[PDB]
DNA sequence: GGAAAACACCCAAGACACCAGGCACGA
RNA sequence: GACCCGGGUGUUUUCCCCA
DNA sequence: TCGTGCCTGGTGTCTTGGG
């Protein structure tokens, strides 16, 4: 559709940031709070980012730009689909794996049942 | 109080008069006590009505 | 440049209570605010935390034997009006009785000399707002019953011309919704109107 | 604070046998320290900490 | 006159109130009390009321401009020529009227803005002219050393906050007395501070936002008629150090001011306040001067 | 639907502010 | 006149209850 | 030995990135 499904918008150039209230933190105990999933999977996109920039340009090899790039695909894809078949899982420091936008919305804890 | 506008900056203005329930106290003309975010209405005049926001004398 | 000025009782009271010696005077009336009760006195504060006190003699009438206790308790702030003030001292003593409280409406001292105020246009301004004070609103009373009809006197005799003579008829009164009219057709072109008084009335729409 | 009642507790803190408990009544009493806001400026010791 | 706005408007505790009737007030009276037609031409701005200049002796003016226009015939003729003379003589005073009633509307708008101009430079120089206060055994003009207490409001934790200044107007030294100023630990710590470290004020003062201030200022004196705390005098019937209350709107809007915090980056508001109450007792010209804008908005 | 129990950024290493002690040195 | 409060994890896992 | 003191070792502190 012209107006509202236009195919190039199938490539992600602008990433919306959601509000605290989706990504709410925890407070573990009295004096140390959680940071949630989706906030340390947009940190690790935003430090993605910041890397390329600074890549970009200071000095150019290929092989670092397609590493740093392809990390980058990386994080933006789990940060939204954690499920991927054909590729490890991205893992949290406890090694848990990350749950992701589309783990929220599927099964009958998700956001819909 | 009086019924004006004036424009001042922030500095100029005093302090905020932070008063208890105990101090922002009000009565009718029948002598009922009204309290903070009442609905009264004017006995004469333009006889409107409204919530009470904020009492002083 | 003249020597330091030191505040004096006035100033001192103007500056703590935020409060003029004008607006704070003899003949002013104020809520004040019950903070406790006694037989024989009611301790009491007032907006700006002056305490007051009021001796037996006032808080209740003259002609009332009643306990001030049962009347008035802690936290019923009630209306006062100002006898005696000890600005040094920020205590004043008040009265409840209705002749200060409530006669005391017109305590502005504008000059109101005829030559210079116009008391007759005043007056009749006067009569016009108390006149709309007096102007209320009234509505229709709606019965239900097979023989009630909502229809004027002519409306019920005309009614029951139609009909043959002893059909009964009955509407709203004019002497008020606590009154009923019953018209009943005496005689061909003859009708009886008889007011019924209504006792122990639920509403004024019930019977 | 808790909404229940501090009155059974100790010296210590802690209640001591014997004694008949309710509902959300507080049996174990503990703080944790908190850096100081500004409310040294007029307060009588009476800041929380 | 009033319009249905000044009809239901103008109520009894309004200041408009004081002229909703008012009635042939004279004009050279008006210029001894100008607040009145001040009021009178804001409430007329307000579309409430409407103001009327009348001369009782018009018609007397009327009458002799025609008598000096008219002619003196007496034929019908004559008596068409003065009529139509008559009727324009009318008219002519129709039109002429509203303008001279707002050339005399301004003048004395004028004269009573100009009334009032001069009221309020009188009470301003009264407000501001006073030299600092003068310790005894010392010329005029000395500046003395000050030391200001002050807990602002008394609710249960509301401890008393203490400053002292030097003649140099510079702070020495703050200190907090964080128990009951009704017990004898508060009247103790003061006594100490007062003698041992030296200080030696000339003189303490007192404020506060409320009533409860006064106790604080009476037990001060109190404690000062017990302890004959004496002013230190340089090298004998030693004086005692005054206390007196102390006027606080250079200290209230100093206590707001980004001057005070930029002055004190690590300071209480309360300290604030009282460094300016010192300060004003040091030098109220210069605490005057330091208002800059917001001199304007102190009630004159 | 109930209850209980165990885990949840730790860390190390390089950079700053303040201090102080035991030894220098004139007398 | 000294005057009374209002706050609660999360994620896993296990063992139970009624069909 | 008495007295003024230096000047660099050290406490306490902290940044901030590795893993």
């Amino acid at each position: 559709n012209e107006d509202y499904a236009r195919p190039e918008w199938m490539i992600i150039t602008v990433l919306p940031v959601p509000p605290p209230q989706v990504r709410p933190s925890i407070a573990m105990d009295e004096t140390t709070q959680g940071q949630d999933d989706l906030t340390h999977k947009l940190s690790d996109i935003l430090k993605a980012n910041i890397n390329v920039q600074k890549l970009e340009m200071d000095g150019s090899p290929q092989h670092i730009i397609n590493e740093v790039e392809q990390l980058l695909q990386f994080h933006v894809a789990t940060y939204m689909d954690n499920d991927i078949a054909g590729q490890p899982q991205a893992l949290q420091k406890s090694g848990r794996p990350v749950k992701a936008i589309r783990a929220r919305l599927k099964g009958k804890e998700g956001r819909l049942r | 109080s009086d019924g004006k506008l004036l424009s001042l900056p922030p500095v100029s203005i005093y302090s905020k008069l932070n008063l208890n329930p105990n101090q922002q106290i009000a009565i009718d003309s029948n002598g009922v006590e009204v309290k903070v975010g009442d609905t009264v209405r004017e006995f004469t005049g333009e006889r409107r009505q409204g919530t009470i926001l904020h009492v002083y004398r | 440049r003249r020597d330091f000025h030191i505040l004096n009782e006035a100033e001192i009271f103007q500056l703590l209570t935020r409060e003029t010696v004008d607006s704070f005077r003899k003949g002013m009336v104020i809520p004040v605010y019950v903070r406790k009760v006694e037989s024989s006195y009611m301790s009491v504060s007032t907006q700006s935390l002056i305490a007051g006190n009021i001796q037996r003699q006032d808080i209740l009438e003259p002609n009332d034997r009643r306990d001030p206790r049962e009347v008035y308790s802690v936290g019923q702030t009630v209306r006062a009006c100002i006898l005696d003030v000890d600005y040094y001292n920020f205590k004043c003593q008040l009265s409840l009785l209705r002749q200060f409280t409530e006669n005391q409406v017109a305590g502005l001292n504008v000059n109101r000399n005829p030559k210079f105020w116009d008391i007759e246009s005043e007056n009749r301004d006067r009569q016009e707002e108390i006149d709309k004070q007096r102007e209320e609103s009234r509505e229709s009373r709606v019965i239900k019953h097979p023989f009630f009809h909502n229809m004027k006197s002519k409306e019920a005799e005309d009614y029951l011309a139609a009909r043959p003579v002893g059909d009964v008829v009955i509407r709203p009164s004019s002497k008020g919704s606590n009154h009923i009219t019953i018209s009943w057709k005496v005689a061909p072109q003859l009708y009886q109107h008889i007011d019924v008084l209504e006792e122990n009335k639920d509403d004024a729409n019930a019977i | 604070l808790k909404h229940g009642t501090y009155e059974k507790l100790d010296e210590d803190g802690l209640i001591a046998p014997g004694v008949r408990v309710s509902g959300d009544d507080i049996i174990i009493g503990k703080t944790t320290p908190i850096p100081p806001d500004t409310e040294e400026l007029g307060q009588r010791t009476k800041y929380h900490t | 006159e009033l319009t249905e706005r000044g009809k239901l408007q103008i109520e009894p505790e309004s200041p408009y109130f004081d002229f909703k009737y008012a009635k042939n007030r004279p004009i050279s009276a008006l210029t001894a009390t100008p607040d009145l037609y001040l009021r009178m031409i804001q409430a007329e701005n307000d579309g409430l009321v409407n103001i009327k200049v009348e001369l009782p002796m018009l018609s007397t003016v009327v009458d002799h401009f025609y008598n000096i226009l008219k002619s003196d015939g007496t034929s019908e003729i004559s008596e068409k020529w003065n009529a139509l003379r008559n009727d324009a003589w009318k008219q002519s005073l129709d039109k002429l009227i509203p303008l001279v009633q707002l050339n005399v509307k301004e003048s004395i708008r004028r004269d009573c803005e100009r009334v009032l101009y001069f009221q309020v430079k009188n009470s301003f120089t009264k407000k501001i002219d006073q030299a600092p206060y003068q310790p005894p055994t010392y010329a005029k003009g000395t500046i003395p050393r000050v030391l200001t207490l002050s807990f602002g409001e008394g609710n249960r934790g509301d401890a008393v906050l203490g400053v002292f200044m030097d003649d140099s107007g510079d702070v020495k030294s703050q200190i907090k007395f964080d128990e009951d100023f009704q017990s004898r630990d508060f009247s103790d710590s003061l006594t100490r501070y007062i003698k041992s470290n030296n200080i030696n004020p000339d003189i303490i003062g007192i404020s506060g936002f409320n009533i409860h201030t006064k106790k604080l200022f009476d037990k001060v004196n109190e404690l000062v008629n017990e302890e004959r705390l004496t002013i230190e005098y340089d090298n004998s019937d030693k004086h005692l150090i005054r206390v007196i209350y102390v006027n606080d709107e250079t200290a209230r809007l100093y206590q707001h001011s980004s001057k005070s915090s930029a002055e004190y980056p690590n300071r209480p508001q309360l300290a604030k306040y009282c460094i300016g109450l010192a300060k004003y007792i040091q030098s109220p010209l210069l605490e005057y001067l330091a208002l800059d804008e917001s001199m304007y908005s102190l009630h004159i």
